[PDB]
């Protein structure tokens, strides 16, 4: 819990950055400044293919980084806004749980481990489809359900 | 003129029945949910994926 | 002069033999770079 750092634009909060493993990750589409000065200053790297925005954690003074896991068994997970249902190759969320500007909040498994990072969603009808960034054993991938608009 | 017409018709038949082979080889993948078309097969048959 | 004026490629002789080597080597470097970029792009599109 509480491993989330706010990304603030000039006049509002635009996104959220998280400490996963040895790296701080943020959505590359979010424009703003990291709340912490040592991370806002830290030379920071960009990849638009996965819309992901990385830097290496100063692990000497950030030992609270969350732990991760690439396994994605079927079923329910935690989103700081309710339960997400991971079904098939998709994540489904109650339509009223997420709002634009809340991107960057990780998805937790039942063990408290980060499984995926929400980059956006799609107004899906009775639910909303969750466009996320997950990883396999060695590589990252981005899951983009059709119709997903930017968050 | 006859030779040009015959050769152009042969080319048209070739491309059309290549399209027929494409449709026959591709339709079963577009019927199966999930549509995990291998990338090599997508390059060979020049298709777009349904899951982006 | 009893001989005729000559064009760009005509006078080139063994200097042309040399620019053949230089162009071949540098264009080979360019072709290797193109192959590396193409294989990297093909691998990249396999990761979605
Ligand atoms: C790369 C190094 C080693 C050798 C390069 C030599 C080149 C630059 C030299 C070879 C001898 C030269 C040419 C010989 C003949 C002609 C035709 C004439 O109507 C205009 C000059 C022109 C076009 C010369 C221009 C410069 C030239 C092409």
């Amino acid at each position: 819990n509480d491993c989330i750092f706010e990304v603030k634009h000039e006049g509002k909060v635009t996104g959220y950055a998280c400490l996963v493993g040895d790296k701080v990750m943020k959505p590359a589409h979010v424009k703003g400044t990291i709340d912490n000065a040592d991370l806002a200053k830290l030379a920071f790297k960009r990849s638009s293919k996965y819309d992901l925005e990385c830097a290496q954690i100063p692990v000497h003074m950030k030992s609270d980084a969350s732990k991760f896991t690439h396994e994605k068994p079927e079923g329910y997970y935690n989103w700081h806004h309710g339960a997400v249902q991971y079904s098939g190759g998709r994540f489904t969320i109650p339509t009223g749980a997420g709002k634009p500007g809340d991107s960057g909040r990780p998805i937790f498994d039942n063990k408290g481990r980060v499984v995926a990072i929400v980059l956006g969603g799609a107004n899906e009808g009775a639910r909303t489809a969750l466009s996320v960034v997950t990883w396999n054993k060695d590589i990252v991938t981005k899951i983009t359900p059709e119709g997903a608009e930017e968050w | 003129s006859v030779a040009s017409f015959v050769l152009l018709s042969m080319v048209g038949v070739a491309v059309g029945m290549c399209m027929c082979a494409r449709r026959r080889c591709i339709t079963p993948y577009e019927l199966t949910p999930g549509a995990t078309v291998p990338f090599l097969l997508s390059l060979i048959c020049c298709i777009r994926t349904a899951k982006a | 002069a009893s001989h005729t004026t000559l064009g760009v490629q005509d006078i080139s002789a063994t200097a042309m033999s040399w620019v053949q080597k230089i162009t071949g080597g540098v264009g080979l470097v360019v072709a290797v770079a193109a192959l590396i970029l193409i294989v990297v792009l093909c691998v990249s599109f396999s990761r979605h």
